């Protein structure tokens, strides 16, 4: 008689049950199908692949990311992610299930509403309801006010949230984030001399920066002790026992979130973006805020990045104000855990969307029910 | 009776691990 919290990412789904400290599963939020005919011969007649399923299998296929910074697009596909999600990845028949959903901040009316139908007319589930990516995040740590920095793949986004409600008129967005950094992170290598073409060391140029990258206090001063004696540097040994080693590439990959000129964008650096947002809010609560910095999304993993964000959003604000940046361990998974949370609650079962209020009501419920 | 969804949300709850 459990719920089911289903988390989307543009890089990645996160699903489990509710009432759970972490998701069951977790795979590539792709879409791979064949190239062309002779690739559906052999098939044995299934349509597509999905998730790690959909990576081996690549040649073959044609991958697809049904979300597009944080927004679905790419619909039908997106129908073929939940399915493989609950009956391949969670084993289990969405038709008895309530299901929590994460939208992004922002979510289009059509999207929600969209997404609400495709549940309960193409799912048939008992009961579902849609959550604010980012206003999880917070629940998650126990705030129910705080100005969240949900920072994954493809989005990087700013909220301020006050009693509940995330104010839509202060959010801040930035088209820059993993996949970018990622990316970047190879140019800066490639330029360092070693070559990283293939899609084989992309995902090897992920592993490294996600495991031998951080964000420096003072920039120039690792900048400048980078390039003046190796002690900063570590070494990375490929699949083939072949090393390479990363110099000042390590810190110079994460301070393009600082530093978003460094990939050619006009846009704010998220301390910036974040001191910007906290100063779109009335007056007298911000004070809370300013306190309750709270951090989600892989991207934001990168360590130094709390003790960074003191440097920064402090030299910002008000010589006599508080500032306290919350970076949780497990800042990952953030998201995921509140809806966990959220649905575990009692309060919380009164507020579920039902199949039959849907029936009566129809889609345009969502607007009425996910505040 | 919202006001009680926090109420909770600030409290806590006990998630069971796994694994
Ligand atoms: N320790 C780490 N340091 C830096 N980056 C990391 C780390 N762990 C994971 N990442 C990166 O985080 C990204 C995934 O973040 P997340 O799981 O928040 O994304 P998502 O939900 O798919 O994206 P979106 O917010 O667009 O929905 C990937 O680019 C991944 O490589
Ligand atoms: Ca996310």
């Amino acid at each position: 008689t459990t719920a089911l919290v289903c988390d989307n990412g543009s890089g990645l789904v996160k699903a489990g049950f509710a009432g759970d400290d972490a998701p069951r599963a977790v795979f590539p939020s792709i879409v791979g199908r064949p190239r062309h005919q002779g690739v559906m011969v052999g098939m044995g007649q299934k349509d597509s692949y999905v998730g790690d399923e959909a990576q081996s299998k690549r040649g073959i296929l044609t991958l697809k990311y049904p979300i597009e910074h944080g927004i679905i697009t790419n619909w039908d596909d997106m129908e073929k992610i939940w399915h493989h999600t609950f009956y391949n990845e969670l084993r289990v028949a969405p038709e008895e299930h309530p299901t929590l959903l994460t939208e992004a901040p922002l979510n289009p009316k059509a999207n929600r509403e969209k997404m609400t139908q495709i549940m309960f007319e193409t799912f048939n589930v008992p009961a579902m309801y849609v959550a604010i990516q980012a206003v999880l995040s917070l629940y998650a740590s126990g705030r129910t006010t705080g100005i969240v920095l949900d920072s994954g793949d493809g989005v990087t986004h700013n909220v301020p949230i006050y009693e509940g409600y995330a104010l839509p008129h202060a959010i801040m967005r930035l088209d820059l984030a993993g996949r970018d950094l990622t990316d970047y992170l190879m140019k800066i290598l490639t330029e360092r001399g070693y070559s990283f073409v293939t899609t084989a060391e992309r995902e090897i140029v992920r592993d490294i920066k996600e495991k031998l990258c951080y964000v420096a206090l003072d920039f120039e001063n690792e900048m400048a002790t980078a390039a003046s004696s190796s002690s900063l540097e570590k070494s990375y040994e490929l699949p083939d026992g072949q090393v390479i080693t990363i110099g000042n590439e390590r810190f110079r990959c994460p301070e393009t979130l600082f530093q978003p000129s460094f990939i050619g964008m006009e846009s704010a650096g998220i301390h910036e973006t974040t001191y910007n947002s906290i100063m779109k809010c009335d007056i007298d609560i911000r004070k809370d805020l300013y306190a309750n910095n709270v951090m989600s999304g892989g991207t934001t993993m990168y360590p130094g990045i709390a003790d960074r964000m003191q440097k920064e959003i402090t030299a910002l604000a008000p010589s006599t104000m508080k500032i306290k940046i919350i970076a949780p361990p497990e800042r990952k998974y953030s998201v995921w855990i509140g809806g966990s949370i959220l649905a575990s609650l009692s309060t919380f079962q009164q507020m579920w969307i039902t199949k039959q209020e849907y029936d009566e009501a129809g889609p345009s419920i969502v607007h009425r029910k996910c505040f | 009776g919202r006001d009680a969804l926090l109420d909770q949300i600030r409290q806590g709850i006990q998630l069971k691990s796994v694994a």
